């Protein structure tokens, strides 16, 4: 059957999930929200950085300020140490 | 005359390489990391154990590679492994630990015993952080210097912001900041109307420097 | 791999490199003069011996090391000569006499310049240098908008994959403006003029899937 | 590292004595007259082609070998030459056209090591006397504190040189306080506390990334 859960990406993919609170969570939490929606995980719907300035009230350009102040303190190894095992 | 440092686990060079301790060429040792780079002071050599480990001799060359000014960075393999030594390391020699005392000092002596080069109608100083094109006064502070440098030094190389801020800035990144806009502006008129059409903005991506002509 | 002339007034070059019969490189020899100087031509790199002549062989690698000669030039030397030889010589490279065949491989490849091309894809004649950001065909540059450059590059790195339209809108037009498949058509339309017919071989299309690359013959 | 001056009836430091050329020295020519003797300066060795000139050659030798030239002065010669070379020519050491390349470095090292200053740099008014650990600027020496001289000249020495703070924290501080760099705003404050705007203006600021200094015109 080829609709078999393998069972280690279940158990797996809860872990990918809460290490990814884990991590967002050591992160700011306005940036955790805005990748939340941008990405539109908790949700259905990933978010264009206008729809942001709504629900954040800021301008599209400072959430493409705060995508890479998300990013490259991300791109700082600690972050991608403990997540590099996720693959 | 000079001191040589061995990236290594093995924490002694005469297992690494026998013949140093012939010559009276003091060597300090250090773990295979690129971080040893704050390991090395006045040291003219610094050498990449890849005798056991190939692959990350070959990474720790292209870390601690041609970047300024440069330092002599060598590496050493067996002899089985010497197809995977190539240019792509970052190297001016290779060395085996068959290679004896007085082969080790002639090669050493001919790394150190070249010349950056800055041209696209654009004199570019390394050192001197000083600009000069279509006349001799062009004003070039750190912030936009450097950058243009990389454009010029990355000519037709298209990069984005993000590109940047990893090589011109630091960064924290500090990134999305639209700066390099006003940078580029700011390299743009500074220029001139002439050679204002070398660092050129593709659209999405970011700008290119394009060559001359 | 490398035509080399080798620098002895003796004939054979196994004297002067015993390990050199043991690779293919094809080594003309002339004799240990500077009339060999005009007989440099396309060989790759020139073999000076200073193994016995260290002051000829230094003035020997002096000429081969002159205004306009590009050839890399080694000096060929003995173990207690290494010493009397530097970078003075306008050399980056030298040989020893007992230098192994790998390690003459090596250092021969390393003497000459592996420098590998870059991002540099290629489907027949469209050649991309993402780099520089054209897809040239046949050496003239190419104008496409910044969409079908990606487009096109990822069909081109893509090719031969049946890609459909909701798959493609993904990975060119992101995770936005979700709806309007056709948009592929209409730029569809605009890669197969700008493409031109004579490489329209390439952009493939399948009734019903979408469109595809097909690497030409 | 070290200045030669070479007295030649030749025009280059090649022909005369070729393993100068195997070093990193830096040797300039000059004819080989008495009016090349002016030359010298505050260079620290001075070597006569005195390979065909043997009588002229020593008279050159005789006229560098004088009361007051504290510059060690040297002759290069044939070794069918050497034999007019004893103890009436005056010279500090000999040097033959085919000696080797760290063979000259030995024999500059033990005839140099007039006491030419190591560390003994001078911007402009900026006299930087590591000799002495003393920076005289303007005339009147620098009374800064111990870790602010060393701070001035780190900044002297990279004339022009922009950099953050944490670089200089790497060659002021090292390994050590690597947060909270603010002193170095204090501490180029205890710097022009005792340069004052004669040369105030030679640490130009560098707003939201360091400072700079200034070569004086």
């Amino acid at each position: 059957d080829s609709e078999a859960v393998v069972a280690v990406d279940a158990v797996s993919f809860t872990l990918l999930q809460d290490q990814l609170q884990s991590v967002l969570d050591t992160l700011s939490e306005r940036e955790a929200g805005v990748v939340r929606l941008r990405f539109g995980l908790t949700d259905g719907q990933p978010r264009t950085l206008d729809e942001i300035g709504q629900v954040y009230g800021v301008t599209r350009e400072r959430i493409r300020q705060i995508e890479s102040k998300t990013m490259s303190k991300l791109r700082h190894p600690s972050r991608s140490q403990v997540l590099r095992d996720y693959l | 005359m000079l001191e040589l440092l061995l990236l290594t686990s093995e924490l002694y060079p005469d297992p690494v390489l026998p013949a140093l301790s012939l010559l009276p060429h003091t060597v300090r040792t250090a773990p295979a990391e690129a971080s040893s780079l704050l390991e090395a002071g006045n040291a003219d050599a610094v050498l990449v154990d890849a005798r056991n480990d190939l692959s990350s001799g070959r990474g720790l060359c292209r870390l601690l590679s041609s970047t300024g000014r440069s330092i002599p960075v060598l590496a050493v393999v067996s002899e089985g492994g010497l197809v995977a030594v190539s240019a792509d390391w970052g190297l001016d020699e290779i060395l085996l630990l068959s290679t004896g005392p007085a082969e080790i000092d002639a090669r050493l002596r001919l790394v150190v015993g070249l010349g950056k080069v800055s041209l696209g109608e654009l004199v570019i100083d390394e050192g001197t952080y000083t600009a000069r094109l279509r006349g001799r006064p062009l004003d070039l502070t750190y912030k936009e210097f450097e950058l243009l440098k990389y454009l010029a030094q990355h000519a037709g190389r298209v990069f984005t912001r993000a590109q940047l801020l990893h090589e011109v800035w630091g960064y924290d990144f500090f990134g999305g900041t639209r700066t390099v806009d006003v940078h580029v502006r700011r390299l743009r008129a500074k220029l001139g109307p002439e050679h204002e059409a070398l660092i050129g903005t593709v659209r999405n991506v970011g700008y290119k420097a394009v060559r001359p002509a």
